[PDB]
RNA sequence: AACGACUCUCGGCAACGGAUAUCUCGGCUCUCGCAUCGAUGAAGAACGUAGCGAAAUGCGAUACUUGGUGUGAAUUGCAG
RNA sequence: GAUGAGUAGGAGGGCGCGGCGGUCGCUGCAAAACCUUGGGCGCGAGCCUGGGCGGAGCGGCCGUCGGUGCAGAUCUUGGUG
RNA sequence: CCCGUCUUGAAACACGGACCAAGGAGUCUGACAUGUGUGCGAGUCAACGGGCGAGUAAACCCGUAAGGCGUAAGGAAGCUG
RNA sequence: ACUGGCGAGAGACCGAUAGCGAACAAGUACCGCGAGGGAAAGAUGAAAAGGACUUUGAAAAGAGAGUCAAAGAGUGCUUGAAAUUGUCGGGAGGGAAGCGGAUGGGGGCCGGCGAUGCGCCCCGGUCGGUGUGGAACGGCGAGCCGGUCCGCCGAUCG
């Protein structure tokens, strides 16, 4: 048979935040990343930066191979962030997985 | 019809369902229009671009 | 996250300050808190507060 | 068998905390909480009170009535738990003294041109711990466009209640029971 | 005035004052608010 | 954290990575929290390892029995890499407990903490001498 | 990541493609690679496995089996080796089929063709790669 | 592990809540549900029928949640949830999930003898 | 957001909170507006005045643009002048600004308010009411016409 | 009023049946590109066509294909 | 310190299902599902765990979302007395 | 005393229900209204479109006499305010 | 503008009673004079390695054996719930049975179902100990006030 008040293509899938509360939330999160606290209490592995906020030279703006690419974390101590997230590499459970994610 | 509302006047007594005009094409009639004037710049140059 | 010397200097440009405004945020400034010191222990344990 | 009502329970509502989420707000009225309950100030217990109010019950206040209320009481701390506004009505701002929740960017601009100073609610802690000093102020809370359509019906005799009309015109609600010549005037 | 360190990588002024930005306001529910209506874009 | 400990405990308290959660949000619901320098892993404003600090951590220190005494630095609060003031101590139990009260409470650290590190201390200190040799008492006397 | 706009990532495209792929397209599918004693010697990397090749079996039950190519049955995605056989419950005996990506090409069946395939290989891989 | 429970637990009800009618019907399950129907006699609550769950039958305060051992449940996953509960042996104890491997069930129960943490199910899939 | 709505509340309950004895119907009292005159009589009295009948003349193709005719008050006619002009207003008081309101998208000017006090202006608009001229001369003022 | 039969009931195992879980060369929805049927006989319909085929797919008495070009060693259920 | 009835109806705090954004984990030394005269927790929705079967996936927590919870409808399809 | 149901009144000589599995019913959308949360505030709104941009359906930026609602009402109207 | 055609990309969509009626020889089988109506039906295993041979039977097939990690995967074969059925075992029954509450009998189950330590003595063993030197740091705000680790003396206990 047919479901129960069918989806239609013309639900309202989007919304529209003020821009000045989107300006709001983005204040928020960048001043939330310089609060060595914060940072942590949200998985990241920061033991060993050397400071926060972490602001590195613009040199490597210019490195364009990515075997340089993590030799420049290594050395400002964001590398062990960045292996946690290739560790943590898996396959999504449930459906989702099917479903090109 | 109940309580104090004003009185409603909404104008879906035909089949306005077959008539429903969606706006998901919209970023993508962006990305045209965008390519549409890109290509017109390079067949009028040195032409400006503004037009007449 | 990790900044560029020039990104990490154009946060003021970019985003103003509690004085002046934002260079391309026209008009914006940044939003005051409802507590000008979150503090509680110094406010509660202040001098003026425990007499 | 006790013969009571709802078992002798209370059957009325207040707010005991804000429905806000703001940490802010939350850290405030943790600190009001231990002003009001270590000093026994009547000021205190209503500044707790009104932290907990929704916004319509916080109205705001213009800068130009700030200024009418704050004549010859200079030397007082203007107290407002709400938002001040600026008023361009108001032409001469002299130098005051206000705590406000939260204070527009052009009626902040306004009080401190004018030698004023804007506080917040933790710093007129530090100021004024039991209110000391202090001009508490309310915002008209009835001058809102929800208020004129309450009270007794517009139908009814005696009532200067707005209907609920989608357009204002000849053709919406003036007709019978508006003007004698069409039945009746209501 | 609060500055910031820069570090400087291998082969390569350092401070940068401290932003305002960087001082401005927590606000976890208005962060929450923005960013679940905007996911749905 | 860099910003006052009271605002950092508003953010954390519902949710952080370091928070243990189970039996849901009923009567059942039991919390802990899992962060390094959190001496009873209560999720407290008081034993929180985020919105303080001055916090101590009390944990195994590599080999040889060896106790690590860490203390945040006050004024390294935006300093990951150098926040903790590390002290490994390798020797008895008495000396040990000494040197915790000593940095924990005659200093005025965080003398609200005093004797939860020094239990902090006796259990680490006692796993430690267990680990060595191996369980010899079911300790279910009493 | 991927961008190119007449590629696609999805599944079900990418496993319709592969099992209904043409004979002359699962050639390509069907390589192995060469032995490192080959590798070095032609600088090619992989190659599509031919009926008269021989390879080295260097994963499954027959790891270290070594033989000769008899039949790329391309239909069933396997190939047969010389004496890689089982008994079957009579007695006879069926050659097992293994797949070329689990074998590894000791000895090359060369031609007028396959000789130039090797070239074009390495071309690319003595410029792209090296010269690079 | 000596417990720090000292009051006794009193439960005010042992038998579980019983669906109405669950008996008669197979396709109606144990699991309680409240009965809304207009006559229904277990609503009413006469006398001689089945018992509705109230807030009355709320255990105590201090001993609820308590298993018969005199300590509260904590699951763990793994080695390191398990050091959790280091400070709080006399007050919870430890439960490997259901899923964990046998393997790795070995280091969780050597390592809560070594923090003296209470397992309850440490005989679990080792034979 | 389905998860807050009452109905997932009233899983279980049979009537759906609509009643054992009313029940939720399809249409009970008629579609829409029906019977406004008949069974909601009572309805459009109390709360709808006004609502049935014909008033007034009708105008066939009326436009909007005729009739445009923005209107500023005395009050807010000082907080049309940039605040580096104010400056200058109380430098000099032997000239008087020339606002024009015009220029800001007004037409008439009305006399709600007052004007600063010893601060002439001079008020350059379309049209302008009895009382906004009499505030403006007896501050010193004069009032232009334009179109 | 034992035993046993019968009925009911509880458990183990065996049946009956195809739920659940995990899957998917399918569906659905959005977006994009392109403009190309026919009296020079279209769409559709029919019949025939393979060493072993009924259907589906393909093809037209040159009938699961001819020819050119590309690719470069298979097709495969069996036979040859 | 007082107090406890509740159909129609209203509201609060919770339980459970499937995704999404995050975060913390489990699994061929055996995941999901299913079975059990194993045991336990919660007033309860439910939850945790032993054993068995099975042979490749799964779960907790925060936020957010929905085609999200059945004993009935001479309910639908299938199966069976 | 058998559940569900309509009923002043159901164990009813009122109706549905032999049994099991799975499916199975206040939803989406437009308008308005009260309440609450959030942003800004005599203003507010990036909405058509443009500039771009995660090589990009997102995010970010743009209102120059744009427009909506609000900032002034009364009158059928001429008008006054 | 574009729910057709051809080609392409994508998804907080469905996951075989769902999703198109159709995941499969589906607009097929089948029904109707006709206009029309219109289903059900996916999954052995990594690989058929798809069960040689012995024996019983007219045959189907069984018994034993064989292949496989597994036939407790044996060609509608992954997993295999409920209704319902057989069998073995326990138990009950004078025109229903079931159910609430309370015990009892018989079962089944449970060693975190129930402890065996602690304090003070000496025998031995083992391991560390005021005052001055170094190493890397800290609390309070230049200066005071500290602990940790290594070494050297004294002290001679723990
Ligand atoms: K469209
Ligand atoms: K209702
Ligand atoms: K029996
Ligand atoms: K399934
Ligand atoms: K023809
Ligand atoms: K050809
Ligand atoms: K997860
Ligand atoms: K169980
Ligand atoms: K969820
Ligand atoms: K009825
Ligand atoms: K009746
Ligand atoms: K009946
Ligand atoms: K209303
Ligand atoms: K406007
Ligand atoms: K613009
Ligand atoms: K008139
Ligand atoms: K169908
Ligand atoms: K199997
Ligand atoms: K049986
Ligand atoms: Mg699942
Ligand atoms: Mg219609
Ligand atoms: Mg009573
Ligand atoms: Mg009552
Ligand atoms: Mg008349
Ligand atoms: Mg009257
Ligand atoms: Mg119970
Ligand atoms: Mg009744
Ligand atoms: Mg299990
Ligand atoms: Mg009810
Ligand atoms: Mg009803
Ligand atoms: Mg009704
Ligand atoms: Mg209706
Ligand atoms: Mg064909
Ligand atoms: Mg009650
Ligand atoms: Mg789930
Ligand atoms: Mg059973
Ligand atoms: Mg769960
Ligand atoms: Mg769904
Ligand atoms: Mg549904
Ligand atoms: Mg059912
Ligand atoms: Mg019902
Ligand atoms: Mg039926
Ligand atoms: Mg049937
Ligand atoms: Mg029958
Ligand atoms: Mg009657
Ligand atoms: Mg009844
Ligand atoms: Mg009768
Ligand atoms: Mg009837
Ligand atoms: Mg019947
Ligand atoms: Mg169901
Ligand atoms: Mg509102
Ligand atoms: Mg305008
Ligand atoms: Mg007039
Ligand atoms: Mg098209
Ligand atoms: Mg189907
Ligand atoms: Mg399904
Ligand atoms: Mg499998
Ligand atoms: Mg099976
Ligand atoms: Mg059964």
């Amino acid at each position: 048979g047919r479901m129960f008040a069918p989806t239609q293509t013309w639900r309202r899938w989007h919304r529209k935040i003020p821009v000045n509360q989107k300006r709001y939330a983005v204040a928020s999160a960048i001043a939330a990343s310089s609060v060595p606290s914060l940072v942590l209490a949200r998985g990241h592995r920061i033991e060993s930066v050397p400071e926060l906020p972490l602001v590195v030279s613009d040199s490597v703006e210019g490195i364009e191979k990515t075997s340089n690419a993590i030799k420049a974390l290594k050395q400002i101590g964001a590398y062990p962030d960045a292996e946690k997230a290739k560790d943590s590499h898996a396959i999504r459970p449930g459906k989702g997985k099917m479903r090109n994610r | 019809m109940k309580h104090n509302n004003v009185i409603p006047n909404g104008h879906f007594k035909k089949h306005w369902q077959n008539y429903v005009r969606t706006w998901f094409n919209q970023p993508a009639r962006k990305t045209r229009r965008r390519a549409a004037r890109q290509k017109k710049a390079a067949t009028i140059f040195p032409r400006p671009t503004a037009g007449s | 996250i990790i900044w560029t010397k020039c990104a990490y200097e154009k946060l003021d440009a970019i985003y103003g300050t509690f004085d002046k405004p934002s260079q391309e945020k026209k008009g914006y400034l940044l939003p005051r808190p409802k507590m000008v010191n979150a503090d509680l222990a110094r406010i509660i344990n202040s001098d003026e507060v425990q007499s | 068998g006790i013969d009571l009502v709802a078992g002798g329970k209370s059957k009325k509502t207040k707010r005991t905390a804000p429905k806000s989420d703001d940490v802010y707000l939350k850290l405030l009225v943790k600190l009001y909480r231990f002003l009001a309950r270590r000093t026994g100030s009547k000021f205190n217990a209503v500044i707790l009170k009104r932290l907990f109010m929704s916004k319509i019950n916080k109205p705001p206040l213009s800068l130009s009535r700030l200024i009418t209320y704050a004549t010859g009481k200079g030397d007082n701390i203007v107290v407002l738990v709400g938002t001040v506004t600026d008023d361009v009505r108001a032409y001469e701002v002299p130098k005051i003294k206000v705590c406000a929740l939260k204070f527009t960017e052009t009626a902040r601009a306004r009080i401190e041109k004018a030698g004023g100073e804007c506080l917040t609610f933790d710093q007129l802690a530090l100021r004024a711990p039991l209110g000391q000093n202090t001009l508490l102020l309310r915002g008209p809370k009835n001058s809102r466009e929800a208020v004129k359509h309450f009270g007794p019906a517009p139908g009814v005799p005696h009532s200067h209640t707005k209907p609920y009309v989608r357009a204002k015109g000849r053709k919406f609600e003036r007709a019978r029971g508006k003007r004698n010549s069409r039945g009746y005037k209501a | 005035i609060p500055t910031t360190t820069v570090q400087s990588l291998e082969n390569d002024s350092a401070a940068v004052p401290l932003p305002a930005v960087m001082k401005a306001p927590i606000r976890p529910d208005v962060v929450t608010y923005v960013h679940s209506n905007i996911s749905k874009n | 954290t860099t910003v006052p400990g009271q605002l950092v405990w508003e953010i954390v308290k519902k949710n952080n990575s370091f928070l243990v959660k189970e039996f849901g949000n009923g009567t059942a619901g039991v919390v802990f929290s899992k962060e390094p320098n959190n001496l009873y892993n209560l999720h407290s404003y008081k034993h929180s390892g985020l919105a303080n600090k001055k916090t101590v951590t009390i944990q195994p220190d590599g080999k040889d029995k060896s106790v690590l005494l860490a203390t945040s630095k006050t004024k390294k609060q935006n300093k990951p890499s150098r926040l903790l003031n590390k002290s490994v101590m390798k020797k008895e139990f008495s000396r040990m407990a000494k040197a915790v009260t000593n940095q924990v409470g005659d200093n005025y650290y965080r003398p609200d903490l005093k004797k939860a590190a020094l239990a902090r201390l006796s259990a680490v200190h006692r796993s430690l001498k267990v680990t060595k040799s191996g369980a010899k008492k079911r300790n279910r006397q009493a | 990541m991927k961008y190119n706009p007449r590629v696609s990532s999805s599944r079900r495209k990418s496993r319709k493609a592969h099992f209904t792929a043409p004979s002359s397209v699962r050639r390509v599918l069907m390589s192995a690679p060469l032995s490192s004693e080959l590798r070095a010697k032609y600088n090619v990397r992989s190659m599509p496995v031919r009926k008269d090749d021989e390879v080295q079996v260097v994963r499954g039950t027959y790891k270290g089996r070594e033989g000769k190519v008899v039949q790329v049955y391309r239909k069933k995605w396997v190939i047969h080796i010389e004496r890689i056989t089982r008994e079957k419950v009579n007695g006879s005996t069926v050659n097992v089929g293994i797949n070329p990506s689990k074998v590894v090409v000791s000895k090359l069946r060369l031609d007028k063709d396959r000789r130039s395939l090797l070239d074009r290989k390495a071309k690319g891989r003595a410029a792209a790669d090296k010269d690079k | 592990a000596v417990p720090l429970l000292n009051k006794k637990v009193v439960k005010k009800r042992v038998k579980r809540f019983i669906r109405p009618q669950s008996d008669r019907r197979i396709t109606v399950k144990e699991s309680w549900r409240r009965p809304k129907g207009i006559d229904s006699r277990v609503r009413r609550k006469f006398k001689g029928c089945v018992l509705m769950p109230n807030i009355g039958y709320g255990s105590d305060k201090k001993t609820r949640h308590y298993l018969p051992n005199g300590f509260k449940k904590f699951v763990v996953h793994n080695a390191s949830e398990l050091e959790i509960l280091m400070m709080h042996n006399r007050t919870y104890c430890a439960e490997i999930a259901h899923n964990v491997s046998t393997r790795k069930r070995k280091e969780i129960v050597e390592r809560a003898a070594q923090l003296d943490v209470v397992i309850t199910n440490k005989l679990a899939r080792l034979h | 957001t389905t998860r807050f709505k009452k109905n997932r509340k009233k899983r279980g309950h049979v009537s759906a909170g609509h009643g054992r004895i009313g029940k939720h119907r399809k249409h009970p009292g008629g579609r829409g507006n029906a019977g406004g005159m008949h069974h909601h009589r009572i309805l459009f009295d109390k709360y709808h005045p006004g609502y049935f009948g014909k008033v007034g003349m009708r105008y066939f193709h009326k436009l909007r643009n005729k009739f445009y005719c923005p209107t500023v008050n005395i009050d807010t006619l000082w907080s049309l002048v940039p605040q580096e002009v104010k400056d200058k207003a109380a430098a000099n008081k032997g000239t008087a600004p020339l606002i024009d309101v015009t220029q800001f998208g007004y037409f008439k000017v009305l006399g709600k308010g007052v004007l600063p006090t010893g601060q002439p202006v001079v008020v350059k608009a379309k049209l302008i009411s009895k009382n906004a001229e009499k505030k403006i001369k007896e501050n010193g003022g004069a009032v232009v016409l334009t179109a």
